[PDB]
């Protein structure tokens, strides 16, 4: 005779035993759902995005690493429900098509930090009938709508997405994203994982010298007891071959030395076989000037803990042009809904990376008075790009680059096609 | 004269430079040299008058005489013009961080507020979740009022900066979507605390009322066994079935409570709630086997 509920909430709700499905009207995407006869006293459940105040030990991140969405609250601290429940979070961290995943970490109090792991997933029966139902297309269907959903029998007081390279991990072992990488340990006891970084030939062009993946094994600066055998793939030529090694700990950042005296390298089919008694970050560097790679390599090691970020590209204007680059920041930005702007132009999410300047291009209109200008993408932060802006069409074309050139050209990021309204001469 | 272009210039240094007590010096002081530039004022008209020579006609200089004053002419009137525009510029800072204290107070403000409707205090018993909901219920009146007249005054005050053209109202719109997020997120959590307290007040009449049904059945199965015929049928006809019919109602409609109940609740709190009403209900059954032999109805109902 009653039904389970359905509504939007900012950032608290009330929910009985009845059921809620609720959808972040903040948000676009953020879903809680509440099974039937799931929670047992009415409660007031909470679920909110850290953006007033940084938090105390924020969740650990070794480097390269990134947070795909903010940091959620959780509303009754150490909330118990009989059955399972459902939050359903958005984030703006690009995958890669399976380069990267995504670890959901917890925080209980606020200090210490885990990861969250569930033991299953039945989605007919964790929902009991409930009459929203629509979980989301697929797991397919939640990768193409960059929705986190994770399932839990409690809430944590803290919960944190976070985007990392993939690692394939378990209780011989080999990466899922480049083949020929492998680490052998005799059998027989605890988890350990090994993760395989790409490396993109033009990115390595833009900053002489050819690497190889970025072999890592999670667990660094541990001492196994006996050495471990390991696989390498060899990368391209340009002893010329060189092997580099990093043992910073946790978040910490690397620090890159040269171990090829210290190593055997055994070669197997287009490989390098060695040994090593202790669990560090692992790179291959052929080129013949030996004393420059470490240099070079450190130029390329900070290029590629970039993390990637699935942004929009939005141009506002007004007779005097303003563009943002955003991820999850309020659409329709208030100050140009004040200052009398208009949404000329929209764009599809493209992958930019923060800490990285995109450089700005106008083709067939009007170009600022200036000495190029540029803005850099910072995840989660609104970046502002101002505009000082025949006689036929006033349409015009602009580009969105990370490159800078004329000598040649680079490959686009974003082609925004705009057009003005011509209200009043300015 | 000569040396009066040096000391222009000197202002010229000062005045081009990069809380709310800084800013508000700031311009104390600049206000101060704008007066010392109208002191200048006075020595270039008056220099500029015996620069110009014109009627001796003397030709030593006067190519560079008429060069020297027009600089000079120039260099003051571009000093002044220079002592205007910071004077905004400085304004502005003292105007954006007298307006910033004020948003920081509200903010503060809905911290308080929040923390009051954030007490997720149920209740000892329904005596004192009566006091709680009825009290809540005039803070949120309050709160409601006022918070809005002040959310409303910041607005208009941020408004004006940025309707005015600040130079720095990329952090002051910041700040308002910052403050009206907080500002709806205080309402809102108010509203569920509201809720929340009307579900104790809910159930905490049910138990209440679930002792004093009891209490009251059982109590008035005491009073049966006391208990000519003629008398007695009248008796029971007029005045006991009437009560029967009374307390019946009330066991039902405690009943229809119950189930209102049943739903939001689940587990050990939907057991107890079951325990109460089956408690209540033994007893009604238990009177009603006992009190149906000696008892008179209408054949109407």
């Amino acid at each position: 005779v009653s039904s389970p509920v359905h509504s939007g909430f900012l950032v608290s709700f009330m929910v009985d035993a009845r059921g809620g499905s609720m959808r972040g009207s903040r948000h676009h995407g953020m879903r809680i759902i509440i099974p039937p006869r799931k929670c047992t006293a009415p409660t007031r459940i909470t679920c909110r995005l850290v953006k007033r105040h940084k938090l105390a030990n924020p969740p650990p991140m070794v480097e390269g690493e990134g947070l795909a969405s903010r940091l959620v609250e959780m509303g009754p601290a150490g909330a118990q429900f009989l059955g399972p429940v459902i939050v359903e979070i958005p984030h703006f961290g690009s995958m890669r098509g399976k380069e990267r995943e995504l670890i959901v970490l917890r925080s209980e109090n606020g200090e210490t930090w885990k990861e969250h792991q569930f033991d299953s997933k039945n989605e007919d029966l964790s929902e009991l009938l409930n009459g929203m139902d629509e979980e989301l297309d697929s797991p397919e269907e939640l990768g193409t709508k960059r929705i986190c959903r994770i399932i839990t029998k409690d809430f944590p007081q803290y919960f944190a997405v976070v985007s990392r390279i993939k690692q394939e991990s378990n209780q011989i072992l080999s990466s899922t994203t480049v083949p020929l990488v492998q680490a052998s340990f005799p059998e027989g006891r605890i988890r350990v994982g090994l993760q395989a970084q790409p490396v993109p030939e033009e990115t390595v062009k833009k900053i002489k010298a050819t690497f190889s993946p970025i072999v890592t094994v999670e667990p660094r600066r541990r001492k196994f007891h006996k050495p471990i055998t390991m696989t390498i793939p060899v990368p391209p030529p340009s002893p010329s071959l060189r092997l580099l090694c990093s043992i910073t700990g946790g978040t910490s950042p690397a620090q890159w030395e040269d171990i090829t005296g210290t190593t055997p390298l055994t070669f197997i089919k287009d490989c390098v076989s060695f040994t090593t008694n202790v669990s560090a970050r692992f790179w291959l560097a052929d080129c013949h000037q030996v004393l420059e790679t470490v240099g070079l390599a450190s130029q390329l090691y900070r290029e590629l803990i970039c993390v990637p970020y699935m942004a929009k590209f939005v141009v506002f204007a007004k007779t005097s042009l303003r563009c943002f680059c955003m991820t999850d920041d309020r659409v329709d930005k208030t100050l140009e809904q004040q200052e009398n702007f208009e949404e000329v132009a929209r764009s599809k999410d493209i992958e930019v990376l923060e800490g990285k300047p995109i450089y700005v291009d106008c083709y067939g209109n009007l170009a600022p008075l200036t000495q190029q200008l540029v803005f850099n993408f910072y995840s989660f932060k609104e970046n502002r790009l101002p505009f000082s802006i025949t006689s036929q069409e006033p349409c015009g074309r602009l580009s969105f680059l990370k490159e800078p050139t004329k000598g040649l050209p680079q490959t686009a990021v974003c082609n925004l096609n705009i057009t003005l309204p011509a209200h009043k001469k300015a | 004269a000569a040396e009066a272009e040096a000391w222009m210039s000197e202002q010229e240094l000062y005045m081009m430079s990069e809380d709310e007590q800084s800013a508000v010096s700031m311009l104390k002081k600049h206000q101060i040299l704008e007066q010392a530039v109208e002191d200048y004022a006075e020595t270039v008209h008056q220099l500029s008058k015996t620069s110009r020579a014109l009627v001796a006609d003397s030709h030593p200089e006067s190519e560079r005489i008429s060069m020297r004053q027009s600089k000079v002419d120039k260099l003051y009137a571009g000093l002044k013009d220079l002592a205007e525009e910071r004077r905004g510029k400085l304004d502005e800072r003292h105007r954006l961080f007298q307006l910033n204290r004020e948003v920081d107070d509200l903010e503060q403000w809905i911290a308080e507020r929040e923390v009051v409707a954030g007490s997720h205090e149920l209740g000892q018993d329904y005596e004192h979740v009566t006091m709680l909901q009825e009290r809540f219920r005039e803070f949120a009146r309050d709160t409601g009022n006022i918070g809005q007249e002040r959310v409303d005054t910041v607005n208009n005050m941020a408004d004006e900066l940025i309707n005015s053209g600040h130079s720095d109202a990329a952090t002051i719109a910041e700040w308002k979507d910052g403050l009206n997020e907080a500002w709806a997120d205080l309402l809102e959590l108010i509203d569920t605390r509201t809720q929340i307290l009307a579900a104790s007040y809910e159930l905490h009449k049910f138990y209440h009322d679930a002792k004093e049904i009891f209490g009251r059945i059982q109590d008035k199965h005491k009073k049966l066994p006391e208990e000519n015929t003629v008398e007695t049928l009248q008796r029971m006809h007029t005045t006991f079935e009437h009560d029967i019919q009374a307390l019946g109602t009330q066991v039902r409609q405690l009943q229809e409570d119950a189930a209102r109940l049943q739903a939001a609740y689940a587990g050990d709190k939907a057991d107890d709630i079951q325990k109460r009403e089956n408690e209540v209900l033994e007893a009604w059954k238990s009177l009603l086997d006992a009190c149906e032999g000696r008892r008179v109805r209408l054949v109407d109902t």
